[PDB]
């Protein structure tokens, strides 16, 4: 409870009337892409 | 009051690194601290002389004491300029100067812009228009008053009737020769009169003294001269011993400028306390009661020192 | 009435000009908005330095060095960086004690200047003050001194007091001046000669204990009544 | 052109025995300006010279004067700046951040000092 | 596109919201930089397509309490966010 | 007019806004 985590960051279980900053906040990702050129110069090992 | 400290310049390459190149390409990685460093040294350095100038230069033109010294018993010999010395002190501004006691590795104190010379200048057109004028030449145009007069003006300012002066002109001149004749011989008597401007000074030095002494650590490296770790060593386990020297040299240095940092926004303040003084003491008279000293207020007289001023309330 | 009024609205009117045609008036300001900038940007700046690491961005550090080997570039870096940023709470404190000091000054003149009428000299500007006006600013306030400065001084000849009838008189206010030929009590800042009366006038002791006592009459308002 | 100054020597201005209030502060009292298509160097002017006319019984009294309006101008805030530690300290990564939390309260303190300043600008 | 995603592009390691921009690179140059050195745009190796490197949405949370002894109900500030989103 | 002006660096806004301070 965000209220919880004031109250940690007070090191209290009581809290004064007041704005804290308890913490940060940040979006995680939804996934993760890869991005390369057109790499399709296959080998001669083919032909052999 | 201190007005002002000592310019201090700071070189990182000679004091970090001294004489060694390797060293010296080595402290590029670490960014720009050095730019930090003598950027906060530069803006100590402006803000002496802008102290200095506004203590010193709140009146915009000289004015020169009249070659009839005589103001009706007042007698101002002792803080007016003497013309025999090279420099033209005056005989208390010369005991002050005479009672204050005032590159190395990289270390060096540049000169501030206002000579002792031009400050005893400022000084003497402050006193005479003090002398000549009042409190006139503060608000605007200076216009002459005889100090008879001037001093009638400041009695009536403290609730005392003109009368009180006119009446007993002779014995106020006495009093005040004589108060301001004994100022010589408690300054020169009393050895530790000006212990709060030499203070400044002291502690400069002394930090000028840690800095420097402080090569000598050798913050858990193998030698504390650079120039054996680079001989006895190879690069690769000498850079260890390398990053461990200059990251404490570089602490000590940024510890250094936090602490000038630290004085100056006394200095500055102590500044800011004298201009103030200056302004309600000098260019006129101050209903403020114990701010142009103990007593009910009737002027003031500045004087020059080696870093500050020296007000004769 | 009319003059005053002309000489304020021509002086409000030329501040506007004065302040855009001058190039740094409110250099004060941009210097603080500078400070924060450069602080600012030299904090990032450090990021990109390496701080004796093998280089300055973490992603290659934990790639190309095992954990093991990779610690001591983490723990090089890690420790740069907190410095750099307590170097820069430093310095915000620093600049902040300075805006404090120079806040607490502002608040002072507003007080004095503003909601009151300064005798404190070269305090609410140069020159007898008379009022102030505050302006907003982006990061300070600005103020407006409404001053007064004498001009068109001119020369003339005084002594400490009149003597009259035996017995000494000294002015209640200014000085007693004279053309040459006629003596007036005059105040000090701005010239306005009144006629040398009792009304104006206090008396004491006898001539001889002042020195550059003047003669000249001191009418009485009572003697022409003649009740 | 070469001159000596108590703070250093000084190449490529001439010094010229007219004094003037300067723009270029060098030091010891020297100062430099733009000559006008050459660079100068002097000893600082103070300010014109006044021997005011003292006299034991003449006085100068204003007949006129003027209201004048000066602008003042005093900071009175400064930015109210906020830092995260682990974006600033290692850019948002996990491996960083792991690490990060053996140094203790070092945050604490500083987010404690920056909060204090916003407070204190308002 | 349009959402936060951790990318690779040959290289230059990464996390961010990638959009379409209108920044013209020349026909030589992989990426951008903004002031600072912050990877601020870069150039789609298959497509070459220019886009932004915007990073992922922070911000610091405070908590508007009205005194734990009068009760317990609490507000929480996002600074910097828009309600757009979280 | 006269006078103008992440990394896990922010601006917080003041209290008082330029109009309340007007
Ligand atoms: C007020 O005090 C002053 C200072 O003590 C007195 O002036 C001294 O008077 C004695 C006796 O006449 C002289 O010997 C001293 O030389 C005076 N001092 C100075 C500095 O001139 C003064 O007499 C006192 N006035 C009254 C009315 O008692
Ligand atoms: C002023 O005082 C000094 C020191 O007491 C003395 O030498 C000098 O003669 C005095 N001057 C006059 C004009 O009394
Ligand atoms: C008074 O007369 C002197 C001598 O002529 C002159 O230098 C001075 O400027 C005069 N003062 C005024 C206020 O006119
Ligand atoms: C001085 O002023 C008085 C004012 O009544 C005038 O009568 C007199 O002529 C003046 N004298 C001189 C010398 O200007
Ligand atoms: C004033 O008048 C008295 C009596 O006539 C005389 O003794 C005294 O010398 C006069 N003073 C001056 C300054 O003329
Ligand atoms: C400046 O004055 C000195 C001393 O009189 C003189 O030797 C020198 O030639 C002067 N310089 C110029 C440029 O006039
Ligand atoms: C006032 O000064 C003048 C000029 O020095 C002088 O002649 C005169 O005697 C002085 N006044 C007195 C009362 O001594
Ligand atoms: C890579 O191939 C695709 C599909 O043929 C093409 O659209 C794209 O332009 C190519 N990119 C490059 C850099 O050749
Ligand atoms: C809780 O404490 C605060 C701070 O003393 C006070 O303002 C408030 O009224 C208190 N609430 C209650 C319900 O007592
Ligand atoms: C929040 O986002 C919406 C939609 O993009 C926009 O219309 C609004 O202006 C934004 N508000 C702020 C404070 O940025």
């Amino acid at each position: 409870d965000p209220l919880s985590e004031t109250k940690c960051t007070l090191k209290s279980f009581t809290v004064e009337k007041g704005i804290y900053q308890t913490s940060n906040f940040r979006v995680q990702p939804t996934e993760s892409i890869v991005r390369f050129p057109n790499i399709t110069n296959l080998c001669p090992f083919d032909e052999v | 009051l201190p007005v002002s400290m000592t310019k201090t310049s700071v070189d990182c390459t000679m004091y970090i690194c001294g004489d060694s190149t390797e060293c010296s390409n080595l402290l590029l990685q670490y960014g720009s601290f050095c730019t930090q460093l003598k950027r906060a040294l530069t803006g100590i350095a402006v803000e002496q002389d802008k102290n200095t100038q506004e203590v010193f230069a709140q009146v915009k033109q000289i004015y020169k004491t009249p070659p009839i010294k005589y103001f009706g018993g007042f007698n101002f010999s002792q803080i007016l300029p003497d013309p025999s010395k090279p420099s033209k002190r005056s005989f208390i501004e010369d005991l002050l100067f005479n009672k204050v006691t005032l590159k190395f590795k990289g270390l060096t104190v540049l000169p501030p812009l206002l000579t002792d010379e031009m400050i005893a200048q400022y000084t003497s057109a402050l006193l005479a228009g003090t002398i000549t004028s009042g409190w006139t030449f503060g608000a605007g145009a200076a216009l002459q008053i005889p100090f008879a007069m001037q001093m009638a003006y400041r009695f009536n300012g403290i609730g005392v009737t003109q009368n009180v002066l006119y009446e007993n002109q002779k014995l106020i001149a006495n009093q005040f020769n004589s108060a301001i004749g004994k100022i010589q011989d408690s300054l020169s008597s009393t050895a530790s009169a000006l212990g709060k401007l030499q203070d400044v000074v002291n502690h400069n030095a002394q930090a000028l003294n840690t800095l420097v002494k402080q090569l000598s650590s050798k913050f858990g490296a193998i030698s504390s001269v650079l120039n054996d770790i680079f001989s006895r060593l190879d690069p690769p386990e000498a850079e260890v011993q390398i990053d461990r020297l200059i990251t404490g040299r570089l602490q000590s240095l940024q510890t250094y400028v936090t602490q000038q940092l630290i004085r100056a926004a006394e200095i500055r303040a102590s500044a800011n306390l004298a201009a103030t003084k200056m302004s309600e003491c000098v260019l006129g008279q101050s209903k403020r009661v114990d701010f142009c000293g103990k007593g009910y207020h009737l002027m003031s007289f500045p004087q020059s020192a080696p870093h500050g001023v020296v007000f004769l309330h | 009435q009319k003059l005053i009024a002309n000489q304020f609205n021509s002086a409000i009117g030329k501040i506007q000009d004065s302040l855009s045609s001058t190039a740094s008036a409110l250099g004060k300001l941009q210097d603080v908005v500078n400070h924060n900038a450069q602080a600012l940007n030299t904090l990032v700046k450090q990021l990109s330095s390496k701080f004796g690491a093998i280089s300055s961005v973490l992603n290659d550090i934990f790639s190309r060095l095992d954990p093991p080997e990779a610690e001591v570039q983490i723990d090089r870096l890690i420790t740069g960086r907190l410095q750099s940023l307590q170097t820069y709470v430093t310095q915000q404190l620093i600049r902040a004690a300075e805006i404090r000091a120079s806040a607490n000054l502002a608040a002072t003149k507003m007080s004095e200047c503003v909601l009151g009428q300064s005798k404190r000299v070269d305090f609410c500007g140069k020159g007898y003050h008379l009022m102030s006006f505050p302006q907003s600013a982006p990061h300070g306030v600005v103020f407006l001194h409404v001053t007064y400065v004498p001009a068109q001084e001119k020369n003339f000849t005084t002594a400490p007091a009149i003597c009259h009838d035996g017995k000494a008189h000294f002015p209640r206010e200014g000085v007693f001046v004279s053309n040459g030929t006629h003596w007036f009590v005059t105040q000090r800042n701005f010239y306005e000669p009144q006629i040398i009366t009792t009304d104006n006038t206090f008396v004491s002791g006898n001539c001889d204990v002042v020195i550059g006592i003047v003669n000249n009459t001191v009418y009485d308002p009572l003697q022409p009544e003649l009740d | 052109n070469v001159f000596q100054t108590r703070a250093g020597c000084l190449i490529g201005a001439e010094y010229v025995n007219n004094s003037y209030e300067c723009d270029i502060p060098i030091g010891a009292g020297i100062c430099a300006s733009y000559q006008t298509q050459s660079i100068i160097a002097y000893t600082m002017s103070l300010g014109a010279e006044n021997s005011v006319a003292y006299s034991n019984n003449s006085i100068a009294i204003p007949t006129n004067f003027t209201i004048s309006v000066t602008t003042e101008i005093l900071p009175v805030s400064m930015t109210k700046t906020s830092v995260d530690c682990t974006m600033y300290i290692c850019g948002d990564s996990t491996e960083c951040s792991n690490l990060l939390l053996q140094y203790g309260s070092f945050c604490t303190q500083l987010k404690r000092a920056l909060t204090g300043i916003a407070v204190e600008q308002d | 596109k349009n959402k936060c995603v951790n990318f690779n592009f040959n290289g230059l390691k990464g996390t961010g919201v990638l959009t379409e921009s209108n920044k013209k690179f020349l026909p030589f140059q992989q990426f951008g930089r903004d002031i600072a050195d912050t990877t601020d745009a870069v150039r789609d190796p298959q497509t070459l397509e220019i886009l932004d490197i915007t990073p992922c949405s922070f911000g610091g949370v405070s908590v508007i309490t009205p005194g734990t002894n009068t009760s317990n109900q609490v507000a929480v500030l996002y600074q910097g966010v828009n309600c757009t989103e979280v």
